[PDB]
RNA sequence: AAAAUUUUAGGAAUAGUUAAUAAUAAUUUAUAAUUUUGAUUAGAUUGUUUUGUUAAUGCUAUUAGAUGGGUGUGGAAAAAUAAAAAAAA
């Protein structure tokens, strides 16, 4: 938006400086891991815990957070859920898209998610394994999503997995798979226990965008 | 209510209280729902302004290598009824799938057919909307459709090429929300018209010596009522409206 | 939140009103959002002193020792269309009597036609299931001259208190499209003769004569003797 | 949202809720019965200390006579006191800024007080509740509407900023010679 | 006893020139900005931050007294490094803007000629980034969840993801004013200069410049004259001291400021500034010594242009007399409605310009005063759906409806556009709804609440 | 680099990290030993979730529906509790027979 | 609370509640005319 | 149940994703972990940074403390390398030949015209600079990297003559980049940090070896310590590793 | 009314003119203890409990209470109490972890005087810079893990001794030469 | 998230256990953690503005109220009689 054209404007308009001596880092402090609160907050790099009312010199960004999001089938007890989860990597600048696709893959800790081959794409568009983030203008800002190989058969039935309230689940598949996993059959302490979501929640109507009545 | 800062309550992992993510199905009527009142304000934008990849010639051809990195997104016109090469046809019958081109039909050109389109390995696809004859909207000189003979042989297409079952964001209609002016009211009273003359002002309003024809009497209502609706949290009609405002329910 | 009564004043906790905003108070129950509804109870409720000395048998019994006379199914069929007429008209029971499934006639509920209230909804199209009665029904709404854009399902079809007129003129074949009527301000330049504003944005109605009086009879102005 | 609800001493909304002015003592024989106004929170516990934002004052009420003043032949003075004291600034700070909700007794107070205009539930059931109608309304509106810019700036003065600069002292605060 | 930094005096400058007051501008500079200097070819740069930050030796923790050793964040400390950037430039040209605002000559050409020359002849500093406690950042989210262009079907709702509403607005496409190169920044202080004298000549003459309020609107103040010679002299000085120059450079924002001027304190008809802009335009592509291709107008000029027009023909609405309106002397609106028809043209015509909710009023509001009764179909066709838009529209359109020809139409096209302002989320204002309460013996159209009523009695 | 920030309150390790100085004490066995086999934790998980994606998804499985099952899936103050043990010395004999004294550490 | 009035629809059901708020148009006037004064 | 229930390792917020995000529309999972570990972990070293117009130019010349024969250091880094070596034998050329060990003072970029003049300068005020110190006892143990772990080097402790060393430096720096206009890649308000580097990989060969040292070699040597060693010799040197089988030398001063 | 007499008293429920409104809680009881065991089984090893306890915590005869003016409230300014400790080191037996050695006072005003106690606490130094016997400014910090809650501020004191005796290959300081003290007699002989 | 204040006449060891790694490890790594400056078990006991006596540093009271998890709802578990809190006209 704003910010981040007015941001790169200032980048490049300090390199082209001709005169400038450079920073001096007993001047330029790092960020502090020991303040105050319980939780462990992960800030920008041009932000810092503590109070800094200086404006510091615009640096490039070596080593930059992209987010790579999922299609993930959730079980909400009522049946599957469709939503969406995030991986967040931090890729070298000049990286290659094939070596992005590595860090992902080393990044994610949900079983349910690598199993197959995937691409990554920008709004649908797939991008060369072989080229680099410079060429394709991937800030940070960009929304990355990411393809799998079963992912455009998921309207039909059968990839799509098959909930215990319609469908047999049967002893080929309670050997298998996140039905395995799951223990269908209810134990005393009930089992991984998952979260649920009722069927009247959206009304008769699921979930969407647009209003539908 | 406010969306909440973080979740610092339950493993991320695990992701647990999240509005699932909408996905268009292509093989349902919802898909049509989603996209139709997008083409209508998109042809809208060709009737009164240049867009540059909205109308094109000769269909497109790529590799079948680069054929995902190009092709989905991709919206463009042509003059004929030519369908894509390599896609399986499906005839779209079914009356509710049809139903949301109402308005697109009725006030802009009237849709002759409709057609799903699906490749070979099934994970493209093509929505193929084919109008007949001149738009019941003005179309200007200077825009992008009076290049095309189909409008202004009667018969012409949209081409729209997109994933199955993405959400519906990247089918990409926003960036065409562009809005530019139809010129025609003012094209009376242009340099270039003759009946410019014709025209005369009314710069003092008439002298009246009548009072507006009082409204019939009111007829208090006779059933049953849900109790205010103001107090109910209803907008006027159930419809639009502040909820401050009352006007037109019941009384 | 969004959008309160009176803006916030909070003189008493009535003063606000019986919801806070239209919007749903917890983002965590969607449903709780401001609808217009109806009253299910007395609109379901179908009488069960119409299936008095009838003798209804069932889906399943298709037994040779069940079944009884042609007479005695006749007049039971009759006594079970009036036992599902007997209170008001579903939509899915005016739709299958007209043309074309009744796409493009208007279907006004009664309190939408009475008052300064002024609406009803131009059918788009319908789906029957295998029952018929229930379904979806989707459509335009219409509120006084002014439509919508797109279609939306129609609520509350299912409940018994519709009614509608069959004209030659509004019925559309399955094979072309239900077009969106105009909304009176845009599309068609705005008349007197052929439409009336019922009431608008800041207008409301003047005061029934026989109210008052029972207001005052009540609040013991004008007297009342036994 | 409790599973079994306290039966006795329900609340709207949840807990603590609003800030409210409340008039509460301890229960005793009539003769020694004395009030607080407490702002403090909708949902008490076992003490209403727990929840207290403020104390707003005694209220006593007996009528008494006034042996502070020497006895005085005016006939109104004379009439019976009754005694309360009353914390006007945390009054118009939780009120005012901080939105407050009131009980109707202390609302009572408050108005012999000329702090608020009395109350919803002090009714003479002498008159009855008024009549209305928009048309005679409409036609009295149409009599008297003030202009514009006039209403506007009662409302600026009302509600925003109401101390303001008259030229004068503008005139009075800008830098003089050396530095003019 | 804080030490403003040159930030700092920048916004209180602002308000200074503002409120016109120099007086306070002076004590102001005299005090702090005296020092501050420009950039020349041997200094150096944003100069780093030099600051140590504050710590303590063992020594001084332990022997020290505890006033000492206590540091709440204090400015004075880091003054000299919020300086570091210099910002200078800005703080002359505010100064400019305050000497001229309280009415002396002498100082202002002082502070203009430094600037100017400074301009000229010493480099561009270097710009500060964007200040992360002012501006925020951009944290990432993805916006999937969100309500969907046509979430309502009624209406058009703006969204998080894309905005499909149109801009309310024109906005000018020009960076914050510190990226700009020097002679860029030289050119946006003369058109700076010239909005401050703008500016002045709407705090002296309050009434001649609010639209239609009084006759006086139409015709030119004396002392109007002398003020249009210096804006006049002023630009030809730009164009004296900058040569070829300026052929590179952004003229955008100085040319709507210019045809500004030209539209209020003089009056010159929509006509008189789509010349002048263009004989301008035409200036500009010659002193560059080129082919031409000259840049086309932009939207904020055109909407300038246009509200030109709408200037032109205005209408002070019912006199005490009962008469109608009063018009410009010398009005016609033939012509009138002539020049804007071929001027809407000429926009629609080029695809760059961006169109806004403020043009179209423009043009609504011409087609109003010039008893055109199309105002309706233009309003219907080109806004009401596509944009969000004020009540002023429905004032202008009020009064259309006024001068038609039988009494119904009128109530039932004015109720029709009450029920417009309840679907749009267009809440009507209360010049509208007076305006319509006026004639209630004529309409009988109810403007107010029931509840607004009762408690107003 | 022996001294903290006072108005940053980054510590001495932080202002001398800052002015790239190494103030370490020299290392016994132990700690050389426990630091070296710490810094390789990802090169050793990179490399086994590349070349064997299999083991890894069975475990990932295991930590998934763990979360779901066991003592506490919320996280408040009290399934936050750094120290349960201490805390709730009020549950140790009767209720909760994980613990059987109150205290393990400092404080 | 709210006040059901003997006169509000009343619900034939076995099930839940014998009284359903649903108004009488009169009742609903009345109760716009108390809640104007209120509001005043 | 072997711990606490919430690891407090692993309680962390993400400030820089959004305010609403992670309550509702979607979950950001990330192994954080690698992120936080701390420049003592990692092994990274803040140089001076260069300013972006002397970050283009190559170096040229720089000063180095001269290491004398029989070393503990030259010694140490030679068992160092074996022991690498026979470990992985891919850091073969990312390793610098035991011949050219020096300690690097500061780096500097002096331009081919005004060479003379510059180099006679230089040495100059060097000599004037080292006048009154005598030769220096420092002490070398631990690792660190330059460049994201491209350059792999000996620290060198604070812990002896080493304070006198920044003084020393800090005048040089004052006179070669302050007096006479130099580019030293710093700021000469700044102090440089001393080093030994020991491996390193350039850009051409970037491209077989890869991007960054991986730490498995190095880290059990992260640590190690490399000995006291007592320098009498400084130089000013322009870099070519053919002409001695050392840099070629443009001038020298004796501590003494 | 406290101060009015036994006899004195009309009313119980108020306060006529103004004082305190007083409970009184009867502090003469005559309460007793129990005796539930022999003297020769007491089911405790070390402490037995043969009559009353003084229950209080503060409310604890003779009372101590907490004094924050000694040496640290002399020198620093503290936000919270407790932000800043001065203390020494002893031991580093866990990575990155300094234990520290602390005093904070204790105040008896029956007798008017103070005295000293002492604490252990666990520092997170990141880069193991502490030795033991150093003396360290520590300080209060984000929840590090179940036991750390502050770090190594500042080293003022380094231990040169130490430092030099861990470089020639010895532990910083010998272990000391007998652990904890016993009941026993161990009989150990060459 | 912490800091301080913590009882028993005659006094000994305590333990799902510390710290580093990390959304690891029912067998990761280590010379680990608590204790005689009185620990852990066990006894008694409802913790840091409330009383009584007294000229007074003291002595002698102060109620009551937060008792684990197991489809985890809810902003927050405080959620299974025991009000004296007006709870959407
Ligand atoms: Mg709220
Ligand atoms: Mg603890
Ligand atoms: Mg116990
Ligand atoms: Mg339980």
């Amino acid at each position: 938006g704003h910010y981040q054209q007015e941001a790169f404007e200032a980048r490049k308009r300090f390199e082209e400086s001709t005169t400038y001596p450079g920073p001096i880092r007993a001047a330029t402090p790092g960020d502090t891991r020991f303040y105050s609160g319980s939780l462990e907050s992960i800030l920008h790099d041009t932000d810092r815990h503590y109070w800094r009312a200086v404006t510091d010199d615009p640096r490039v960004q070596h080593l930059i957070p992209l987010r790579i999001r999922f299609k993930i089938f959730t079980w909400v007890t009522s049946g599957w859920e469709q939503r969406m989860q995030v991986v967040q990597i931090m890729a070298p600048k000049d990286s290659t898209i094939a070596q992005v696709k590595d860090l992902v893959i080393v990044e994610n800790q949900s079983p349910y998610l690598c199993v197959s081959s995937f691409h990554l794409a920008i709004d649908g568009k797939e991008l060369d394994p072989q080229k680099t983030l410079g060429e394709y203008g991937i800030t940070e800002q960009s929304q990355i999503d990411a393809i799998e190989q079963n992912d455009h058969l998921l309207h039909r039935d059968d990839e799509r997995p098959r909930d215990w309230t319609v469908d047999e689940i049967t002893a080929e598949d309670v050997k298998r798979s996140p039905y395995k996993e799951m223990e269908m059959q209810p134990l005393q302490n009930l089992a991984p226990r998952y979260e649920a979501r009722p069927k009247g929640y959206f009304g008769r109507t699921y979930y969407s965008g647009m209003k539908q009545s | 209510s406010r969306r909440f800062r973080y979740n610092t309550k339950f493993p991320a992992l695990v992701s647990y209280n999240k509005l699932p993510w909408e996905v268009v199905n292509h093989e349902t009527p919802q898909f049509h729902m989603h996209v139709a009142p997008h083409y209508e304000q998109l042809l809208t934008l060709a009737a009164s302004s240049p867009v540059p990849h909205i109308i094109g010639s000769k269909h497109i051809d790529v590799p079948r290598e680069h054929r995902l990195r190009l092709l989905p997104g991709m919206l463009y016109l042509l003059d004929g009824d030519t369908l894509p090469g390599e896609f399986t046809i499906n005839r779209v019958l079914d009356p509710t799938a049809l139903q949301y081109y109402g308005r697109l039909s009725s006030q802009i050109v009237t849709v002759e057919a409709v057609r799903m389109l699906v490749p070979d390995d099934l994970r493209l696809l093509c929505n193929c909307i084919t109008f007949k004859g001149p738009l019941h909207l003005p179309v200007a000189p200077y825009a992008s459709l009076a290049s095309l003979r189909g409008a202004s042989s009667n018969c012409f297409t949209l081409y729209h090429f997109v994933r199955p079952n993405r959400p519906p964001k990247e089918l990409q209609l926003e960036k065409y929300y562009i809005h530019a002016p139809c010129v025609a009211p003012l094209s009376e009273f242009a340099s270039n018209s003759d009946e410019r003359g014709n025209w005369r002002p009314r710069l003092q309003a008439p002298k009246r010596t009548r009072r507006a024809t009082p409204l019939p009497a009111y007829r208090p209502p006779q059933s049953y009522l849900m109790g205010l609706a103001e107090r109910l949290a209803v907008v006027p009609g159930g419809c639009f409206g502040r909820r401050s405002l009352m006007w037109g329910h019941w009384f | 939140r969004a959008d309160p009564l009176n803006g916030g004043s909070s003189m008493t906790l009535g003063s606000k009103g019986s919801k806070l905003s239209p919007e749903p108070h917890r983002r965590r129950m969607p449903w709780t959002a401001a609808k217009e509804y109806v009253p299910g109870v007395v609109l379901n409720a179908r009488d069960k002193m119409v299936l008095d000395g009838v003798q209804l048998l069932d889906i399943e019994s298709i037994d040779r020792a069940s079944q009884l006379d042609p007479l005695e199914v006749l007049r039971a069929v009759v006594a079970t269309r009036e036992y599902n007429i007997s209170t008001g008209k579903n939509i899915f029971q005016l739709a299958s009597q007209a043309t074309y499934n009744g796409r493009g006639q208007r279907f006004y509920r009664k309190e939408w036609q009475e008052g300064t209230y002024d609406k009803y909804v131009t059918l788009s199209a319908i789906d029957f299931d295998r029952d018929g009665n229930k379904g979806t029904a989707y459509g335009y709404i219409t509120f006084h001259g002014e439509t919508t854009t797109r279609p939306v399902q129609v609520d509350f079809a299912d409940v018994p208190g519709w009614y509608m007129d069959f004209v030659e003129e509004r019925a559309v074949p399955f094979t072309g499209i239900v077009p969106p009527p105009p909304s009176i301000g845009t599309d068609v330049p705005v008349d007197p003769h052929s439409y009336r504003l019922k009431a608008y944005p800041y207008y409301d109605a003047p005061n029934p004569p026989e109210f008052v009086e029972r207001l005052l009879k009540d609040r013991g102005v004008l007297p009342d003797t036994p | 949202a409790r599973a079994v609800i306290k039966r006795r001493s329900p609340q709207l909304w949840g807990a603590p809720g609003a800030p409210i002015i409340r008039m509460r003592g301890h229960h005793v024989v009539w003769k020694f019965q004395s009030y607080d106004l407490v702002v403090e929170h909708t949902h008490k516990r076992r003490n209403s200390d727990i929840r207290l934002l403020h104390y707003l004052g005694k209220h006593c009420p007996h009528p008494q006579k006034s042996l502070w003043s020497p006895d005085t032949p005016v006939a109104q003075d004379r009439h019976l006191f009754m005694l309360t004291t009353v914390d006007i600034d945390a009054f118009k700070y939780w009120f005012g800024v901080k939105r407050c909700r009131l009980s109707m007794k202390p609302w009572a107070l408050l108005a012999k007080a000329g702090l608020l205009p009395p109350s919803l539930t002090q009714n003479s059931k002498i008159m009855p509740k008024p009549l209305f109608d928009k048309e005679s309304l409409m036609r009295y509106y149409l009599a008297n509407r003030k202009d514009e810019d006039v209403m506007a700036r009662e409302k600026y003065l009302n509600y925003e900023n109401s101390m303001v600069k008259t030229e004068e002292e503008r005139a009075a605060e800008r830098p003089v010679a050396p530095y003019l | 006893q804080t030490w403003p930094c040159t930030a700092t005096i920048c916004a209180y400058l602002d308000v200074c020139v503002e409120a016109g007051e120099k007086t306070w501008a002076m004590e102001a500079w005299n005090r702090y900005c005296t020092e501050l200097k420009f950039l020349e070819p041997g200094e150096v740069d944003p100069k780093p931050i030099s600051r140590v930050p504050f710590s303590l030796t063992r020594e001084e923790l332990l022997y020290l007294p505890k006033w000492k050793k206590h540091f709440d964040h204090d400015p004075n400390l880091d003054v000299m490094d919020l300086n570091r950037f210099n910002r200078t430039r800005e703080v002359y040209l505010r100064m400019a803007q305050v000497m001229l605002a309280g009415g002396e000559r002498n100082a202002f050409q002082h502070f203009f000629t430094k600037l100017e020359e400074a301009m000229l002849n010493k480099p561009t500093p270097v710009p500060e980034p964007p200040n992360p406690h002012l501006v925020r950042r951009p944290r990432w989210a993805p916006y999937e969840h969100c309500k969907s262009v046509h979430h309502s079907p009624w209406r058009l709702q703006n969204n998080g993801r894309a905005l499909a509403l149109g801009p309310p607005v024109t906005i000018e496409d020009e960076m914050q004013s510190r990226f700009f190169s020097n002679d860029q920044f030289l050119v946006h202080s003369v058109k700076e200069v010239l909005r401050i004298v703008l500016q002045e000549h709407k705090r002296a003459h309050p009434t001649e410049c609010t639209r239609c309020k009084t006759e006086a609107f139409f015709y030119k103040t004396k002392d109007a004259d002398e003020t249009l010679k210096f804006c006049d002299d002023l630009i030809e000085r730009l164009f004296a001291s900058l040569g070829v120059r300026l052929s590179n450079l952004n003229t955008s924002s100085l040319l709507s400021t210019i045809l500004e001027v030209f539209r209020v304190v003089g009056k010159e008809s929509g006509a008189a500034l789509l010349q002048r802009a263009n004989e301008f335009l035409e200036r500009k592509a010659s002193l560059g010594d080129a082919e031409g291709s000259r840049e086309n107008l932009t939207a904020s000029n055109y909407l300038q242009v246009l509200s030109g027009f709408a200037d032109e023909s205005a209408f002070v609405y019912n006199t005490k007399k009962d008469g109608t309106c009063q018009y410009k002397t010398g009005f016609d609106p033939r012509t009138t409605m002539r020049h804007l028809a071929d001027v809407v043209q000429e926009i629609a015509g080029n695809p760059h310009v961006t169109w806004a909710a403020d043009m179209h009023l423009q043009v609504v509001e011409t087609m109003v005063g010039c008893g055109t009764m199309k105002a309706n179909d233009y309003f219907v066709r080109n806004v009401l759906r596509q944009f969000s838009w004020d009540s002023r529209f429905l004032e202008a359109l009020y009064v259309e409806y006024r001068r038609q020809d039988d009494v119904d139409m009128w109530a039932e096209l004015t109720k029709r556009a009450l029920v417009w302002t309840a679907r749009y989320n267009a809440p009507a204002s209360e010049r509208l709804r007076r305006l319509i309460e006026d004639d209630y013996d004529t309409i009988r159209v109810q403007t107010r609440t029931f509840r607004e009523l009762a408690v107003f009695q | 680099g022996l001294n903290g920030c006072v108005e940053t309150g980054r510590s001495r390790s932080e202002v001398a990290r800052d002015l790239g100085l190494s103030y370490t004490r020299p290392l016994h066995e132990n700690e050389k030993k426990q630091l070296s086999h710490q810094a390789v934790y990802y090169e050793r998980l990179a490399k086994f979730k590349m070349e064997q994606p299999e083991a890894a998804r069975a475990m990932e499985r295991e930590r998934f529906v763990r979360k779901f099952s066991g003592m506490f899936v919320k996280m408040d103050i009290r399934s936050g509790a750094p120290d349960f043990p201490s805390t709730y010395r009020r549950l140790l004999g009767t209720k909760v027979v994980r613990w059987a004294s109150k205290r393990h550490g400092p404080n | 609370r709210q006040i059901r009035p003997y006169y509000n629809l009343p619900s034939k059901s076995e099930h839940g509640r014998k009284m359903t708020g649903f108004l009488t148009p009169y009742r609903h006037w009345m109760w716009k005319q108390n809640e104007l004064w209120r509001n005043v | 149940e072997r711990g606490l229930y919430f690891p407090i390792n692993h309680r962390i917020v993400d400030h820089r994703i959004a305010p609403g995000v992670t309550v509702e529309e979607t979950d950001v999972q990330s192994r954080y972990r690698r992120e936080l570990r701390t420049n003592f972990a990692t092994g990274e070293t803040r140089q001076t940074i260069a300013p972006p117009w002397s970050a283009r130019e190559r170096p040229t010349h720089f000063f180095s403390l001269r290491l004398p024969s029989r070393n503990s250091v030259t010694l140490r880094v030679k068992e160092m390398h074996n022991h690498l070596l026979f470990s992985h034998q891919q850091c073969a050329p990312m390793l610098v030949s035991p011949t050219k060990l020096h300690i690097t003072l500061g780096v500097m970029t002096i331009p081919e015209n005004s060479r003379e003049e510059l180099v006679k300068n230089i040495q100059q005020s060097m000599s004037e600079t080292f006048a009154c110190v005598q030769p220096l006892q420092l002490r070398f143990r631990g690792l660190g990297t330059f460049d994201f772990g491209r350059v792999l080097f000996i620290r060198v402790v604070p812990e002896a003559d080493f304070g006198r060393l920044e003084r020393a430096v800090c005048d040089i720096r004052r006179r070669v980049g302050g007096v006479l206009g130099v580019d030293l890649k710093g700021n000469p308000h700044d102090s440089y940090v001393p080093h030994v580097t020991v491996a390193k990989i350039r850009p051409n060969q970037r491209q077989q070896l890869g991007d960054t040292i991986p730490q498995s070699l190095w880290a059990d040597y992260q640590h190690h310590d490399f000995g006291d060693v007592t320098l009498s010799t400084v130089d000013l040197c322009r870099m070519k590793g053919s002409p001695d089988g050392y840099y070629h030398t443009e001038g020298a001063v004796h501590l003494s | 009314p406290w101060w009015n007499f036994q006899t004195e008293h009309r009313q119980r429920c108020v306060l006529m003119y103004g004082g305190a409104r007083t409970k009184n809680t009867h502090n003469a009881n005559h309460r007793v203890f129990i005796k539930k065991y022999k003297r020769n089984a007491f089911p405790n090893r070390t402490r037995h409990h043969w009559a009353v306890s003084m229950t209080g915590v503060l409310s604890q005869r003779p009372r101590r209470m907490p004094w924050p003016y000694d040496l640290t409230s002399l020198i620093f300014n503290q936000p919270r109490q407790g932000s800043d400790k001065i203390g020494y080191v002893v031991g580093t037996s866990m990575l990155k972890t300094a234990v520290v050695a602390t005093n904070h006072m204790v105040y008896y005003p029956k007798f008017n005087q103070r005295v000293s106690r002492t604490k252990r606490f666990f520092a997170h130094d990141e880069d193991l810079a502490c030795v033991e016997g150093d003396l360290v400014h520590i300080k209060q910090c984000r929840k590090i893990s179940k036991y750390k809650h502050y770090y190594v501020f500042s080293i003022l004191e380094p231990n040169v001794e130490g430092r030099e005796r861990l470089k020639l290959g010895l532990k910083a300081v010998p272990p000391p030469l007998f652990g904890y003290p016993v009941s026993r007699r161990i009989v150990k002989l060459n």
